[PDB]
C-alpha cells in the first residue's frame, strides 16, 4: 500500500483501488502468490 | 547527484570491467520495483 507502483495502480480519486487492479498489482509485484492474492480478495472490502 | 547523469548513458560501465551491471540491476530490481521504470533509469531497452 505504501509502495508507489501500487499508487500507479490506484486510479479513481476516491483513494481506493479496484479489485482487478489490486489483484494484478499484487501479481506484478509478486509479493503474494496466486492463492494469497485470492485470499486477499476474500478479505478485501468490495465496492460498487 | 552527479552520478545520476551516467545512470542512463550507454557507456555507463565503460571504464569498469563488468559490462552487464545494467542487466544485473534489472534482474535484482524491477521485478519488484517496475521493470520499465528500471529500464528507463538505466537507459536501456527491453527488446534490445
Amino acid at each position: 500500500v505504501g509502495s508507489e507502483a501500487f499508487q500507479d495502480y490506484v486510479t479513481d480519486p476516491r483513494g481506493l483501488i479496484s479489485k482487478k487492479d489490486f489483484q494484478k498489482a499484487m501479481d506484478s509485484q509478486k509479493q503474494f502468490t496466486g492463492p494469497e492474492i485470492q485470499f486477499l480478495l476474500s478479505c478485501s472490502e468490495a465496492d460498487e | 547527484q552527479w552520478d545520476r547523469l551516467v545512470l542512463n548513458t550507454p557507456s555507463f560501465p565503460s571504464n569498469y570491467w563488468d559490462k552487464f551491471v545494467k542487466r544485473k540491476v534489472l534482474d535484482k530490481h524491477g521485478d519488484i520495483f517496475g521493470r520499465e521504470r528500471i529500464a528507463e533509469l538505466l537507459g536501456m531497452d527491453l527488446a534490445s
